[PDB]
This record gives structure tokens, C-alpha cells and sequence, in this order.
DNA sequence: ACGAATTAAGCAATTCGTAATCATGGTCATAGCT
DNA sequence: AGCTATGACCATGATTACGAATTGC
């Protein structure tokens, strides 16, 4: 839990203007790549489930947030 | 600061550029508009989304800089 | 005074138009709309010897119907109306004539551009449908040599291109074309047979419904377009 | 206002008995004073002694009048 | 200036005062570079000339010089 | 603001063969009654306050008045900081033509389209210069000619976000505010055309459709700057309540202004012509 | 197609169940309540020649009552409703079939578990009395070897044991027992004599009022217990 | 069974009858819920337990069980303790609204209750409602 | 809109209450007909 | 003397924008 709170504190720190190494480009790249990754996995799950089930254009994904889905 | 922390009023003028100017000139100043250089500028940026002044993602391609001198 | 049943039946329909009235001497009863949109006239068989302005005319009629027909109407001692019954006496306040909106002279109706007639049941059905389907404008026009009346709602259509009601009134042999617009607020005449006269010239138009007892005059909206 | 009635910081001579606004607007309130001029806020303003802010305002007004002439 | 124009866009003020109309253009600004680059650079140069003209007629740089001196 | 409706009447309008003569008499009695009255008033004020000197001078800045021999009203007031005056001689500058000094109305405001602004300014000029009948005829002819104007300038424009909004195959979901419902209608109409779907945060033009439309909605919304597919656009153009927008943006301000000046912008067409 | 006056009365009684009732080609009409707690149907002599869905059926009937019985009702050029009389033409907006909550198919009511007969006078008295005593729940049950119908109150009595109304209905030699109850939002049948049928299984039941003109079906609430 | 198994309500609002969690097979299924009223602290404790059990019945038992338990808890609600049924939201920005112990401009419900408690008896020297604390509202 | 010296994990989301505004049901009052 | 159609009202219902409290990845 100590290590986890440290790691989770890193992302919060990287968005603080008073951080020594703050760069808005870096934080926005992290978060936008998170968005793109979760939606990419969403699309891949949708396609694979459509193939395996045999039907098409069906949204099998209930809902996803960040890493969880 | 010392007069401030003892609650004693300190006179004079606080800002010092004005005091420097007053002592440096004193008399009224005669000027010619030609010698002072005024640069009138504008830029043009092309971007899909509305360009953001704060982050400036897009490139710069058109600059106009008019010099009076 | 002694007012018969027919006179009361006539002037209650007139009371529906204008609450007040200005009963003058003679055998001619007149009413005008407060906003001057409808103007009604009738001739009665009762003698009138003094003039009086009535404000709550409907209550006056309620009192009259409450009492016997041979009740006598007089100028009361307090500058008001006195109703003497066979056994009772009633007092009714007299309104100031300046506070009653009444015509100052009979209106000579000009030469009618169009002449036709409408039956009692036709007008009755028209009024009931008018209350039912929320129509507020009625257009009198021509269609294949026949004069027709249509219903339009100004609230939903200001251009009047949605036919909701339509009736055929009579034949029309001519080439002058017309389309008159009447608001439903002026269609306040009593049920009964009527003769309809239409007059139009430039931006001056009017209509007249004359029945067996009473006559009504209705203004025409400026949106009406005629070719006379 | 600043010129005709001195509102310079140092010309405050003390407080003045404040009446309701209706008394001042209707003229029903008695004459405040003859020695010093007053304002509806109710602070005594010197009449005999000229302030500094109205002096500057008068100087600028005179310069404006001369330059407009 | 004490003038309350309906919109403070450069085109609006230049039209109101200099009475010089901007050359009309087609499409959006972002594609304007790739459609008519000549037109794009000429528009930017005109813009700078229009601000120079409003300065010349109103005479504001001289005003700020007279202020500061 | 002074001189309402008394001084001019007290003397008589018959003394003015020309409106300019009325303006000259205005100047004459203004100079007659201005300096001594204001002088003694502010003298009383400074003496009451017993100040060193008095430095407050009045000066007639703006003079408005209805044009002579016309039924126009000239000047009215709507509310605080909302007023229009038919000014003639502003700060000793005689004008060959009237000047409509207007503040607070929709004319200078850019919420309405430029055509609507021009129409509003013309209506203001009409109510202040000639009067009722001209306002009526102008309103009628503008109603006649409004239907032919481009829909790009006579329709609504609004932002669009949260395109889904619990779509549920056309179901409004979260009370589509008369424009997201139009977005849904446009999406349903263009089904099969392959056009670009509406995205979040896009500016969309909205056109209310006539009641009983095949679209199934009394409004439609397509991305602003674009046009509805001509195939469906012709249909949406056939079903337009130019009236709805007219009563929203144009009829309401005219009604407010006319009732603020004792006027009526819609002809009543009474029977009084036959009454006399 | 023309509608008889009896058809109009039946349509108005059916309008009570739902302000908007759809119509189909044929001579069988049918509807349900918005919440599905009451259903009705009828077999009328007149045959409808076209499908149409009406939203304000009460208003439509009120307008129809203003014309003669020989009025011809048919679809118009724009898919709406048009009523042609001898001299008049009525236009009515045909509603979207989707925006009317109407039953999809006629209900094949199963075999009745219990059968009795309610006289016209009994229902006529009960419906009017229920308003007088503020009775909003009425329960039919088996008591002393017979079937009787007693009314209670619910606003202050959640136990459903405070007895306010009682009515002896008939005899029943049935070993099956039950206490069915109905709210007054479901009692909308017109005055008349009805065969009353009762069905109940699992955890739900229903009651049926079949008549010489129309049939009604009413739901049985949660407290309607049955021991079959 | 007749249980739904799992259901959703909105973004970050869902309830699931989890059987295994990270390769940990559970002897009996246990409820996993994120967002609804049984995790929101502001909802009352007794209400928390009641609606948590109702959610469990929804996810495992079925409609009839939900109706039966709703009726049972409707019966049970009247004779419960006052402290265990209340919203427990915090309070902030004290000087925005207070006057004579009465609500001010845009006074929230909990703050209105706080001011009413101020008017209640007072003068006993009990701890105040200074911001950062938690208060039950009734 | 120039105060001027300075400082400390982030965002997306629901849900409720309050304040503003428009549409309307139940009921009362008016009244009109019988 | 009473039923009933309709305007007013008084509150009620409904929708919108904004502040606030609380999760949760
Ligand atoms: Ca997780």
C-alpha cells in the first residue's frame, strides 16, 4: 500500500504546476493515451465477441472506466 | 519593512522607477515620435480545432512585422 | 315600461356582445362592441319614454325574468331605475351614460357587394364546431361558382392554409373574387336564419347578418383580399 | 465635486452631524456650517484651506482649456 | 475612443472608421491556406495595414507617448 | 431628460411652418429658461453646503422631437438604460436628417441576425417618425417577404453536445431542448445517405418543421455551416414555421416596444369607419 | 362508413378507459387502460373500412355529435380523417399509431373458474354509492355458502377489514374460496346486467364483466387471495 | 434462480453478484456494488442495510422477494431508532447564509437543519457545527 | 485590471436541493339554463 | 333550487441552470 500510494501520487504530482518537472504535454499524453487504449480494447472486444457469437453489430460491452472494463 | 512591523508611518515614495525618472529629468521632456520604434505585428495559424493561445499545438506559418523606423 | 319576452330574448343576446346598453326613447335598440368590432340593432314593439344607461344589463334581465311580465319600469326618485311589480318594488342603479359604450347614430349599411343567406342550423353547427376545434378565423371565399366558408386557426397557421372546416352556402355567378377573414369573437348573433351582405372596397370592408328580428354588423380583418 | 468642495485627504476637519437623505434633498435640514464645507456623507471639509487633489485637478483643467483654445 | 461598436473585430472597426472593406473569402480559415496561399498571406498583410491605418487616423501611439512623457 | 409634453403645447404647434422652425424656437426658449434656472438652482445648492466655489454648468446636449406634421412619436422608453430618441441637434450640431439615438434595444445587440437588426432599426425609425399606419404596412409586407429569405439567416443556430442523450432509437432521453431533438430528426432522415454523423460540441443550425411532418418532429437540426441533404432539405423547406421564429425573435420585441409607446403593431380593422 | 348513436355511446364509454383509442378495419373494437389494469371490447354492427388512430377520442365524439347521422367518415388525401355531411366538411388529425397505448391483439379470455350474474340495478346503485361513502376498494368473496360483494375503504384502513358496504350477489356451491378486490379506477362499465366471471392461478387473477353490448375485464389487486 | 445477476444504473453506478475475484473461488456469492446508496456514506445506516439486503435479493432471489421485503421493511420502519435513520452529509461555508438561526440565500437542506438545531434550545454549551464535521439531518 | 508577493496529488460522474420560469389540475366563483 | 360550462386562482407539476456533496478509476 505504501508503494501503491507513492505510484498513484506520481500521476497527481505530474499535473501540479508547482512540480519541478511539470509539462502539460506529458500529462495530456498520458491521459489521452489512456482514453485511446481503453476505447481500442473496447472495439477489439466488440469485434471478437461478434465473431465468436456469430451475430454482427452487437455491443457486448456493459461499461468500462480507465483500466477496468 | 522595519517601520511596518513597528506600526510607524514611513514617508517618501515606494516605487523607485518613478523617483529615478523625476530626478533624472526634473524639467519637462521634449520628444520626437520618429525616433521611438513601434513594431506592429500579427500572426496567422492554421489548425483543425480552434487554436489555443495557451498551449499552441499547431505550427506558425504567417508572420507580419511592421517597423516604423 | 313593460318589456315582452321577445324583446328580452333579443337584448340578452345583445348583452352577450356588450355588457352595457343605452336604452333610448322609441322602438329601436342599439348596441356596439366596446372595441368596435360588432354592432347590433333591433326594432321592438315596446314604448320608451325616457332614456337610461344600463351597466349590469344581464342582472337587470335576471330581475325581470324573476318578476311578472307586466312589471312597470320608471325613473326612480334617486336618479335610478324603479321596477314596480303587482306586489313588490325593486331598485336598480342607473349607470352614467358616459361610462356606457353605445353608438351615437344608426349606421347606414352601404350597397352590398355580395348577397346570400345562411340557415339557422348551419350557423349553429358552425358555432359549435368553432368552439370544438379551436378555430378562431373563418374565411368566406368562392369555390367553383359556389360561396364557401372555411375554418382556420391563426395560432398554428398565420397564413391560413390548413382547412379544418368547410361549408357550402350558395351559388355564385360572377367574376369578382374575394376572401374575407372574420374572427370568431364577433360571431355572437343568436341562432336563427340570416341573410348575409358583404361589402368591400380597397381597405374598407364589412359584413352584415340580418335576421327576422335583429341585425348585426361585423368588421373584416385587413388580411382579407377582394377583387371588386 | 473634487474641485468645488475639497475632498483632498488632509482637509478633513472632523465629523458632521448626519441627517437622513430626505432632509438634505428637500432642503429642510438646517445649514450645516459656515466655517467648513460639508458633504451628505457627513464629514467636515475645509473651505478656507485648499487641498492638493483639487489643485492638481485645477492645473489639468487649465491646461486642457488652454490647449483647446 | 468612447465608441461602442456592435463588435470589436478588426474587420468591423476598420469598416466603421477607415471605411475600407475586407476582401470576401470562401470556406473556413483552416483550409484557406491550402486553397489560396496567396490570398492567405495577402489577407494577413492587409490586416496589419488596417491596424496601421486605424492607428494613423486615430493617433494613439502619439497619445501614449504624450502620456508617458 | 426634461421637456416632456407641455412647453411646446402651451405656445402652439401652429407657430411652426417647418420642423426646423420648431427646433429654432426650441433653442430660443431653451436659452431663455436654462442659464438662470440652473444657475440659481446650483447656487442654492452650493450656498446650502457653503463651499468655496461652484463649478457645475448644464448644457443642452441632445434634442429629440417627432417630425412636424407626422403621427410618429419621436421618443419612448422601455426600461432602465433602454430608450430611443429622434435627436435632431446633438451638442450644437444641426442635422439635415433625423438621428435615431438608440440604446438598449436589439438593434445594436448582435443576438439577432443582421437582417433582423435592419428590420428592427427600420421599425424603430417608423414608430418615431411617421406613426401607426406605416408601421402596419411595413409589418405586413415584411411578413410577406420573410418567407422568401434564405433559411441560413432566418433559422436558429445553437451548440450541440452529448449527442447520445439516451438516444434509445430516437427517444429524447434527457429532454432534448428543441434542437437536440432536431439533431435526432436529422439523423433519422439521413439514415442511409452515409453523411457525416453529428458529433459532440458541434454548432448545429436548427429549423422547426410544420406540424404533422413525415419527419415526426416539429424541428430539425443539421450542423451549422452545412445544409440538409437537398433530397430531405426540399421536404424540410416545405415544412417551415417561419411564423414560430418570427414570433420568437421579431414579433415579441416589436410588441414590447409598441406597448411601451401606446402603439399597436397589428391592425385591428374596427367598424368605426361606418360608425361616423 | 357511418357510426350509429349507440356506437357513439359505446365509444364514449370506451374513451373513459383511454382518451386515445385506435381503430382497425372490421366491426370489433377493443382497448385497454394506460396502466393495463382495465380492458374492454365490443362487437358493433357498423364496419370500419380503414385503420386510424385518434388521440382525443372524447373531442372527436363531441365534434361528431354536432353533425347528422348520415355523415360519411373516411381517410383524406393527407391520411387524416374527413367527415362529409350534406353541406359541411370536418377535418381531424389522424394520430400516429405509435403514440397511442392500445392492446396489440384481442384477448382470448380463458375458461372462467367462477360464474355469476350482476343485475343492472346492483351495479347502478353500487357505482353511485361508492362516491358517497368515499369507497375506493370493493371486494367480492364467498360468504355463508353464497357469493357476496362488500365494499371497504383504503385511505385510512390498510388492514382492509373496516366494513363499509355489503351486497348480496347470488348463490355459489363452490368449494374453491377467494377474496378478490377491485379499485374504483377499474369500474367504468355502463349501467347494465353482466355475467361476472372469475379466474385466478399462481399469484394473479382477473374478473370479467360480459354484457349484451360490450365486455370488460378488470384486474385483481395483490390482496385478492384465491384458495382453489 | 430468478435473480438478475447484475445490473447498472449510470456511469460509475453498478451492482454485481461476484462469485470469484482474482482467482479466488468464493464458497457463497458475495455482493459487489460501486456507486449506489449502500456505499454513499450520506445515506442512513439502517437505510444502508435495508437497501443493501434489497439489492442482494434483486441480484439473487427475484421480484417476489423484493416486494415481500419492501412490505416487511415498510412495516418495520415506524418503530426504529431516530439516530440510525438520517443523512450524514458535512457542512461548509458557515458565514454564507446564517441569520437569526434561519436560512439565507440558497441555503441547503443540511445547513437549514443545522440552523434549526442552533435555534432549538442552545445555551447549553454543546460543541458547535464548525465546518469539517459530520451532522445527521432529520 | 494591476494589487505585485507569493505555496504543495489529478479528472469524470451522479444526485439532490434551490432559484427561475412556463404549463396546468382541482377547486372555487360566475353564471346561465332548466 | 340545482347541474354544468368556463374563467381565476392557487397551488402543483414540470423543465433548466447552478451550487454542493460524494464516489471511483
Ligand atoms: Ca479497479
Amino acid at each position: 500500500l505504501n508503494r501503491k500510494i507513492l505510484i498513484n501520487s506520481l500521476y497527481g504530482a505530474l499535473g501540479n504546476i508547482h512540480f519541478r518537472y511539470y509539462d502539460l504535454r506529458n500529462a495530456t499524453a498520458i491521459t489521452i493515451f489512456g482514453q485511446v487504449g481503453i476505447q481500442w480494447i473496447a472495439r477489439k472486444i466488440n469485434e471478437y465477441l461478434n465473431k465468436v457469437c456469430g451475430t454482427n453489430d452487437e455491443d457486448f460491452i456493459a461499461a468500462g472506466d480507465t483500466d477496468s472494463v | 519593512k522595519r517601520m511596518e512591523d513597528i506600526g510607524l508611518e514611513a514617508l517618501g515614495m515606494n516605487d523607485f522607477k518613478l523617483a529615478y525618472i523625476s530626478d533624472t529629468y526634473g524639467s519637462e521632456i521634449v520628444y520626437d515620435r520618429k525616433f521611438v520604434r513601434v513594431a506592429n505585428c500579427d500572426i496567422e495559424v492554421t489548425g483543425d480545432k480552434f487554436p489555443d493561445p495557451m498551449k499552441a499545438e499547431y505550427e506558425i506559418d504567417a508572420i507580419t512585422h511592421y517597423d516604423s523606423i | 315600461m313593460k318589456l315582452s319576452k321577445d324583446t328580452t330574448a333579443l337584448l340578452k343576446n345583445f348583452a352577450t356582445i356588450n355588457s352595457g346598453i343605452m336604452l333610448k326613447s322609441g322602438q329601436f335598440i342599439m348596441t356596439r362592441a366596446v372595441n368596435g368590432t360588432t354592432y347590433a340593432e333591433a326594432n321592438i314593439s315596446d314604448v320608451i319614454d325616457f332614456d337610461v344607461a344600463i351597466y349590469d344589463l344581464n342582472g337587470f334581465l335576471g330581475i325581470l325574468s324573476l318578476v311578472n311580465d307586466d312589471a312597470e319600469i320608471s325613473q326612480s326618485e334617486d336618479g335610478n331605475i324603479k321596477i314596480a311589480d303587482a306586489r313588490s318594488t325593486i331598485f336598480w342603479p342607473a349607470a352614467d351614460p358616459s361610462t356606457v359604450v353605445a353608438p351615437n347614430k344608426p349606421i347606414p349599411f352601404p350597397v352590398a357587394s355580395a348577397v346570400t343567406e345562411i340557415k339557422a342550423e348551419d350557423l349553429q353547427q358552425l358555432l359549435r364546431v368553432s368552439r370544438g376545434l379551436q378555430i378562431d378565423t373563418i374565411a368566406i371565399t368562392v369555390k367553383e361558382g359556389k360561396i364557401v366558408i372555411n375554418g382556420f386557426n391563426k395560432v398554428e397557421d398565420s397564413a391560413l392554409t390548413r382547412v379544418k372546416y368547410s361549408l357550402t352556402l350558395g351559388d355564385y355567378d360572377g367574376e369578382n373574387t374575394f376572401n374575407f377573414i372574420i374572427n370568431m369573437a364577433n360571431m355572437k348573433m343568436q341562432p336563427g336564419n340570416y341573410k348575409l351582405l358583404l361589402w368591400a372596397k380597397g381597405k374598407q370592408g364589412a359584413a352584415k347578418f340580418e335576421g327576422e328580428h335583429a341585425n348585426y354588423v361585423v368588421a373584416l380583418e385587413a388580411d382579407s383580399t377582394h377583387d371588386f | 465635486i473634487i474641485r468645488q468642495v475639497n475632498i483632498s485627504p488632509e482637509t478633513i476637519r472632523g465629523q458632521f452631524k448626519v441627517h437622513p437623505i430626505h432632509e438634505y434633498i428637500a432642503g429642510t435640514a438646517p445649514k450645516p456650517s459656515d466655517e467648513y464645507s460639508c458633504s451628505p456623507n457627513g464629514w467636515m471639509y475645509d473651505k478656507h484651506q485648499e487641498g492638493i487633489i483639487p489643485k492638481e485637478i485645477a492645473k489639468v483643467f487649465f491646461q486642457r482649456k488652454d490647449w483647446k483654445k | 475612443a468612447f465608441t461602442n461598436l456592435p463588435s470589436f473585430s478588426l474587420e468591423s472597426v476598420a469598416q466603421h472608421e477607415t471605411k475600407k472593406g475586407k476582401l470576401p473569402y470562401d470556406g473556413p480559415i483552416n483550409k484557406l491556406r491550402e486553397t489560396n496561399h496567396q490570398r492567405y498571406i495577402s489577407y494577413n498583410i492587409i490586416d496589419v495595414e488596417s491596424v496601421q491605418a486605424i492607428d494613423k487616423i486615430r493617433g494613439f501611439i502619439d497619445l501614449v507617448l504624450s502620456m508617458s512623457y | 431628460y426634461v421637456c416632456v409634453d407641455k412647453v411646446i403645447e402651451k405656445v402652439g404647434l401652429d407657430r411652426f411652418k417647418e420642423q426646423n422652425d420648431l427646433v429654432e424656437f426650441m433653442n430660443q426658449f431653451g436659452k431663455k429658461k436654462m442659464e438662470p434656472m440652473i444657475d440659481v438652482a446650483y447656487r442654492e445648492l452650493c450656498d446650502y453646503m457653503n463651499n468655496r466655489e461652484h463649478l457645475m454648468h448644464m448644457d443642452r446636449e441632445a434634442i429629440s422631437c417627432p417630425p412636424l406634421g407626422s403621427k410618429g412619436v419621436g421618443g419612448f422608453w422601455k426600461a432602465k438604460k433602454r430608450y430611443a430618441l429622434n435627436v435632431y441637434d446633438m451638442e450644437d450640431k444641426r442635422f439635415a436628417e433625423p438621428h435615431l439615438k438608440i440604446m438598449g434595444m436589439e438593434t445594436q445587440q448582435s443576438s439577432t441576425p443582421k437582417a433582423v437588426q435592419e428590420a428592427l432599426e427600420e421599425s424603430i425609425r417608423r414608430i418615431l417618425q411617421e406613426g401607426e399606419e406605416s408601421v402596419q404596412e411595413y409589418y405586413k409586407n415584411f411578413e410577406k417577404e420573410y418567407r422568401q429569405l434564405d433559411y441560413k439567416v432566418i433559422a436558429e443556430v445553437k451548440t450541440a453536445n452529448d449527442i447520445a442523450k439516451y438516444d434509445d432509437k430516437g427517444w429524447p432521453g434527457f429532454k432534448c431542448p428543441f434542437h437536440i431533438r432536431g439533431v435526432l430528426t436529422y439523423r433519422r432522415a439521413v439514415s442511409g445517405l452515409g453523411v457525416a454523423p453529428i458529433l459532440d460540441g458541434n454548432k448545429v443550425m436548427v429549423l422547426p418543421l410544420r406540424e404533422g411532418n413525415p419527419f415526426g418532429d416539429k424541428c430539425i437540426a443539421w450542423p451549422s455551416g452545412t445544409e440538409l441533404p437537398k433530397e430531405i432539405r426540399s421536404d424540410v423547406l416545405s415544412w417551415i414555421d417561419h411564423s414560430t421564429l418570427f414570433q420568437k425573435s421579431f414579433v415579441k420585441p416589436l410588441a414590447g416596444m409598441c406597448e411601451s409607446a401606446g402603439m399597436d403593431y397589428e391592425e385591428k380593422a374596427s367598424l368605426d369607419f361606418l360608425f361616423g
